């Protein structure tokens, strides 16, 4: 009754396969945001590509979260600094990614200033993800 | 507390070269955006440069590129513009200003420095007295005729008199020099009693004249 | 090169009225815009950042909206101090820029000027040159005519006029007109006068001196 099934996402969840297709999800987001700044003069139409296959990887994240929150319960997951930290960076950035590409008309009701540093902030967190792989 | 106190500005002549510097206090020029602004006589606002230390990054119009400079010392809380070969067309009031950083709104801005690129040479303005005429209100003045360039500042009795006063903007004229008039009004029961004097103030000349405007 | 198209480029309200001013940005811009005043003479303040945040210690009557690239401020209840040139700008991408401005204008109860003459000093007199100057004081509406007659002769393109700006507390203006003569022709006439017309007068009013 819940402890079961919060087992089961962790037999999936702790599994190499998705310990390492989670990896190769990160590389890919990186090399995705890297295309996407080297091409000069994209169109709308290329660049909400470009902003979907982001927004489809950082929501991905986000599941894994939830999960890795649901599977340990959050009482013992938040404890772990390494594990907060990684949350937080995954959140930031899917906030920064959610109005980058869907909700950009309704930015201003966020009251929010600094919004390019804010861009340039959530793709250096993506790079800083792997800084804590990088320890495991 | 925030301060922008620029200075540097003045006439020159085209293909010369002119060093604006603008002191900052209340924040570190080191960990904020400076900004220069410039806006041509009876015209609109246009962005001159940036930088942004904390990024070791510049930028700046194409206007200006190759031409202008940006700088900061940090240590004296000062940034700076250097502008060489100028032109006809980047004569403007030049403003100073700072946002907490490249992507925030420019939130303070100084009161500017007036560039005048111009081959004609510097004139103090001749002063002459606008009499006034014979409860009641009277009207005397200052004319302030045949200088270059702007600007000159006209005060009254050395500040004391400014209820009102009506300094007016420039006209060009025909020779290429600026004239101007400063009117009051006062009760024309002061007239003989009250001394009124007019101090005019042309700064690039080093010119500094006080008429006594009298019936 | 991101183009702000602002408009209108000058309007003219009552106190208490609500007033608008559009900003349309040439491409996106998310909500990087701010509102700026600039009163005359001095340096421009900023009102509204990020399309829609009140920046701190300016009054609420100054608002800002967007819809898309659509970018409005909205002063909703005009205050006479609120005369001044209005900026919107962007500053999302390079180069920063800016609308070309809107002038605002109050409007208020019409008032006459006071019209006043004043011969050349002698002082000028030895300069060889004459210059006489006529003074409107403290009307509205801004639109006045001074013509100068010297013994009834109507002068052209031998004066120069010069305005104020609006005051900031009993929202006139101020005019002045300068005849310029040589001091030959000045001392060949008698009767030199400016007619002033203007809304507030009921028909054109003539100061005038001999000599
Ligand atoms: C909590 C506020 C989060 C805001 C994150 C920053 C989003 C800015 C994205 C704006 C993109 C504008 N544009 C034209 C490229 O679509
Ligand atoms: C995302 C961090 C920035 C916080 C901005 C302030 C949050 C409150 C949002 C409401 C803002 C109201 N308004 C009219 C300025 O948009
Ligand atoms: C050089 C590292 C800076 C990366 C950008 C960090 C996000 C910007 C947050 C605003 C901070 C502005 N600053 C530098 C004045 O503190
Ligand atoms: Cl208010």
């Amino acid at each position: 009754g819940v402890g079961r099934v919060q087992f089961r996402v962790r037999a999936v969840i702790d599994h190499l396969g998705m310990r390492v297709f989670g990896v190769f999800l990160i590389f890919l987001d990186i090399i995705l945001m890297i295309i996407d700044l080297s091409l000069p003069g994209k169109s709308e139409s290329s660049q909400s590509f470009y902003d979907g296959m982001a927004l489809a990887l950082s929501c991905y994240f986000m599941l894994d979260l939830g999960l890795r929150i649901f599977a340990y319960g959050p009482k013992n997951f938040f404890t772990n600094p390494w594990e907060v930290a990684d949350g937080l960076i995954i959140v930031v950035t899917f906030v920064v990614t959610i109005f980058y590409t869907v909700l950009d008309e309704y930015v201003q009701e966020t009251g929010a200033d600094g919004l390019g540093e804010l861009v340039v902030l959530a793709r250096l967190l993506r790079v800083v993800r792997l800084a804590r792989i990088f320890y495991s | 507390e925030v301060q922008l106190v620029e200075s540097g500005g003045g006439l020159v002549q085209p293909g010369g070269s002119l060093r604006l510097s603008c002191a900052a206090s209340g924040f570190n020029v080191s960990s904020s955006s400076i900004h220069w602004v410039r806006q041509a006589p009876g015209k609109g606002l246009e962005w001159v440069a940036s930088i942004s230390s904390y990024y070791g990054y510049t930028s700046y119009a194409d206007s200006v590129k190759g031409r202008f400079t940006i700088s900061a010392d940090t240590s004296k809380n000062t940034a700076y513009l250097q502008m060489n070969s100028l032109r006809a067309e980047d004569t403007a009031v030049y403003y100073c200003a700072r946002s907490y950083s490249w992507s925030y709104a420019i939130d303070y801005w100084g009161q500017g420095t007036l560039v005048t690129v111009s081959s004609a040479s510097t004139k103090g303005p001749s002063v002459f007295p606008l009499a006034p005429s014979s409860g009641g209100t009277a009207a005397l003045g200052c004319l302030v005729k045949d200088y270059f360039p702007e600007p000159v500042t006209v005060s009254w009795n050395s500040g004391a008199l400014t209820s009102g006063v009506h300094t007016f903007p420039a006209v060009l004229q025909s020779s290429g020099l600026y004239s101007l008039s400063s009117v009051v009004t006062v009760p024309s029961s002061s007239l003989g009693t009250q001394t009124y004097i007019c101090n005019v103030n042309h700064k690039p000349s080093n010119t500094k004249v006080d008429k006594k405007v009298e019936p | 090169d991101i183009q702000m198209t602002q408009s209108p480029s000058s309007l003219s309200a009552s106190v208490g009225d609500r007033v608008t001013i559009t900003c349309r940005a040439s491409q996106s811009v998310s909500s990087a815009v701010a509102w700026y005043q600039q009163k005359p003479g001095k340096a421009p303040k900023l009102l509204i950042y990020s399309a829609s945040s009140l920046y701190s210690g300016v009054p609420s009557r100054f608002s800002g909206s967007g819809s898309g690239t659509d970018f409005t401020l909205t002063i909703s209840s005009l205050q006479p101090e609120d005369f001044a040139t209005y900026y919107c700008q962007q500053y999302f991408y390079w180069p920063i820029t800016f609308g070309q401005g809107t002038k605002v204008e109050i409007k208020r109860t019409v008032a006459a000027p006071s019209v006043f003459i004043f011969p050349p000093s002698d002082e000028q007199l030895k300069s060889g040159t004459a210059s006489v100057v006529c003074l409107l004081n403290n009307f509205y509406p801004r639109e006045a005519k001074v013509q100068w007659k010297v013994d009834n002769a109507l002068q052209a393109g031998n004066s120069q006029e010069s305005v104020t700006e609006q005051d900031s507390k009993d929202s006139t203006y101020s005019l002045s007109s300068t005849l310029t003569l040589s001091k030959a022709d000045y001392e060949k006439h008698k009767v030199y006068a400016c007619e002033v017309t203007h809304q507030g007068l009921s028909s054109p009013v003539t100061k005038s001196f001999n000599r």
